[PDB]
């Protein structure tokens, strides 16, 4: 019965991730479809639950047509990849100021996606051409605590690591605030 | 496995299955063990009442697998079985197993016990009426695993298997679990998840690393069986084939160039069985090109919305989402990308008709219900959410317009 | 073919059984009704499948499943009213096959409960004299020159409760006497033989004789239960003992169909009678003796004073010391069946069951009979070799 938003810059793997979870098939192998806005039910702590997921665009031209669905939501979350910190810079400033403007007191855990690549040498090689890549969990925990959030979670697209826990603490934010 | 030895296997397998939440299978263990002694006592001619081991083929076909000690032992084993079903949330088969019990009590004439034997069958069907089709019962999430590697794995050096994991164990759990269980028995690093889904066999794996294909699967049935397997229990009881849709899109992966492959695999012995795992054997593939899947997958999101309305509950949260997937597409293709590619006047000249004709009736039924859906979302919106739904029908009304231009036809 | 309207004969015929207050015949109607419906939907693909219920179901157009179940539903409620509880189960047994296929559940439950209510209702009334199915009587009217069914028809009638002999006859006469000739019918009190022309024509005459659904030895094992003595009985034997011709004889006629039935009476097909050797008359009474006491010991909630009297008779001017005349020689021995006399002895296992039951008010009436017992025991067990 739970509502839950997925903010974030475009191509922070928002859709790429949720597609891979609700349908168990490993990322990049997700059987693709249109529609968008996904959901499925998960076993947490002890009880089972139905968890709902609203997809949001980071594509700029869909502002003003985004906030109208934030009504009714019971847990929020903001998605940034630890890949491009241009998303990390743009999430303190675009999405916390957006949460204060609609449902400003419902928990919104900010989460880091695409952890897998933080040890990939061929991407640190493209990262060193512009000399930026790491987004460290010390800074991650601190950006989210200073963003008054509840938890930051280093999650990964593939390798499955970091995952599961996120949707779990999404509802674990609701049960035990 | 001899009479004396094949019996001892089932027992300690029951208490072991009992010990660690493998209920249904421990339950199945006892009624499968109790058939084994039914023939051995038939094989000495000590005497469906007393008819060898096929009388337990009623509850499961794999009861045959046990044929290759006295009467009160035969009834103490079903008695122990029936309770194991009572905890395994499988209230139904308890009727098909109290038959040979009654068939002997009616032979020794006891009545009181036959009375409270017929009572606990009523005490089950009653608990069913508030369980069945409430989605309270759940076992589910059978997985398709395969080991690959010679000079690595001993007995299971390659066979393709089908695990029955329990409750809501997703793949994040079982994958990390097999990886971890086998990564530390042959050194780290060299334990590749091999997430593939494709019927791998080329073994272009540089044999210094060991692979473990995993791919979620679903109890698969046809059109005539789907009338028979109506509720949530009936689909898990005795399943031959599970199917998984595997994408084989041209080149990498992700409207017109995207294709998927249904590969069904059977399971030899029928679920539920004694041992948790059981092997696959064949993966027959029905390939669906980007129009056949368009017909079938755009049909998929049609019946689903229609299935949230016949429901009595209808939870304000679960509706508004799926219609946003239906009317207000964002960060995805959109339901209209199907129209422009396989329905526009310029398109749909080499695709056969009747195909495209069925795509019409699915398209309309997907509309006339889509509109029925927005009205219900108006029944439990309440307060602020009303300003929102005012946009939902807007996106929907516009969706009708564009559908009319691609199709050269009026859309109401 | 046809009587597919005489399916309404039975419904009519049933309603008179219900009005007659003869309900055990009645429930049987509604079954053969649903037995006949079950062949018509079988021939058109939409039959003797009740053979467990009653084997004489061989003698069996807009129809539905719902109309078939409504034929069953209104039969169980006759069974439960007839007090023949044991069969509710074998009846309600395939009504569930179509409710499980249709998966009504909420009906599968409270049905499976009605069948639980049955076996819990028979365990309370079994081994109580509370079950009065009815009484059996062989009849025979010989109106060769009058209004006889065919010729001298002979066929057994089932009267309910405990009335009979006098009650059935004096009811049978005043009922045949108004359609026949008043004061032209005959009593015919003697059971043996009965052969026409050996009595001058008065142009009527009817016969009446009590009978007991006699079972063999092989049957008395499965027929240990109370309702089993009154179900699937193809034969009733009546004992006609000349005792002297001045040995005992017994006629064991078999009827054509199996009780129960849609009609209160059915035709016989064979009268079979045998005189029993004198030494054969002993093993019949002294063995009927042996089981009568075993039945009083076991029962539980024993009728008490009934238990007391039965011993009091077992010794001696006419006591069961008939074996004093069956030991000192006499006929075809065949082990004399004195081991059947030897088992009747161990019915001394009665005196102990009495010794637990009384109060210390008769704390002496017991040693008193335990002395008439021992005195009648080994001391009169001298004519049978050793003692027990």
């Amino acid at each position: 019965a739970i509502k839950c938003v997925v903010v974030g810059d475009g191509a922070v793997g928002k859709t790429c991730l949720l597609i891979s979870y609700t349908t168990n098939a490993f990322p990049g192998e997700y059987i693709p479809t249109v529609f968008d806005n996904y959901s499925a039910n998960v076993m947490v702590d002890g009880k089972p639950v139905n968890l709902g997921l609203w997809d949001t665009a980071g594509q700029e031209d869909y502002d003003r047509l985004r906030p109208l669905s934030y009504p009714q939501t019971d847990v929020f979350l903001i998605c940034f990849s630890l890949v491009s910190p241009a998303s990390f810079e743009n999430v303190r400033a675009k999405w916390y100021p957006e949460v204060r403007h609609h449902c400003p007191h419902t928990p919104i855990l900010l989460v880091g996606t695409k952890l897998d690549l933080r040890d990939d040498k061929d991407t640190i090689e493209r990262l060193r051409d512009k000399k930026l890549a790491p987004i460290t969990y010390p800074q991650g925990l601190a950006m989210a605590r200073e963003i008054g959030s509840v938890k930051y979670l280093e999650c990964s697209a593939l390798t499955q690591r970091g995952l599961k826990t996120v949707f779990d603490e999404a509802i674990r934010a609701v049960l035990c605030p | 496995s001899t009479p004396e030895l094949r019996r001892t296997w089932l027992e300690s397998m029951a208490k072991i299955h009992a010990r660690n939440g493998d209920l249904s299978e421990a339950a199945m263990c006892y009624i499968h063990i109790a058939a084994l002694i039914a023939e051995y006592l038939k094989r000495k001619g000590y005497w469906m009442f007393s008819m060898g081991w096929p009388a337990f083929l009623s509850i499961t076909p794999n009861i045959k697998e046990e044929g290759a000690y006295n009467e009160n032992i035969l009834v103490e084993q079903l008695y122990m079985c029936v309770e194991f079903l009572w905890k395994s949330e499988r209230y139904e088969l308890i009727a098909d197993v109290n038959k040979p019990i009654i068939a002997v009590f009616e032979k020794q004439r006891d009545f009181k016990k036959l009375s409270d034997l017929y009572y606990d069958i009523h005490r089950s069907y009653l608990k069913v009426a508030e369980v069945v089709n409430s989605e309270k019962r759940l076992f589910g999430r059978y997985y398709r695993v395969a080991f690959y590697g010679q000079g690595f794995f001993e007995e299971e050096e390659g066979k393709e298997y089908i695990y029955k994991e329990p409750k809501l164990t997703g793949l994040s759990e079982i994958s990390q679990r097999l990886l971890k269980l086998y990564a530390d028995k042959f050194g780290a690093d060299n334990v590749k998840i091999i997430q593939d889904s494709n019927k791998v066999n080329p073994k272009d794996l540089d044999p210094k690393y060991a692979y473990i294909q995993v791919t979620y699967v679903t109890p698969f049935f046809e059109e005539k069986e789907i009338e028979d397997r109506k509720t949530d229990f009936e689909m898990h009881h005795n399943i031959n084939r599970f199917v998984f849709e595997t994408p084989f899109t041209l080149s990498g992966k992700k409207v017109a160039e995207q294709c998927k492959r249904r590969t069904i695999l059977t399971t030899s012995h029928l679920f539920p069985y004694v041992k948790k795992r059981i092997q696959v054997i064949s993966q027959s593939s029905t390939e669906l090109n980007p129009i056949e899947v368009a017909i079938d997958e755009m049909s998929k999101k049609v019946s689903e919305l229609n299935q949230l309305c016949t429901m009595e509950e209808v939870d304000m949260i679960r509706l508004q989402l799926k219609l946003q997937g239906s009317v207000s597409v964002k960060v995805n293709a959109g339901p209209m990308a199907y129209a422009r590619a396989f329905l526009e006047e310029t398109n749909a000249k080499k695709y056969p008709d009747n195909q495209v004709k069925l795509l019409k009736e699915i398209f309309r039924q997907f509309a006339d219900a889509c509109g029925q859906a927005l009205d219900v979302n108006e029944r439990l919106i309440k307060e602020d959410q009303l300003e929102y739904q005012e946009e939902l029908r807007s996106h929907y009304k516009d969706m009708l317009s564009e559908l009319s231009t691609v199709m050269n036809e009026q859309i109401t």
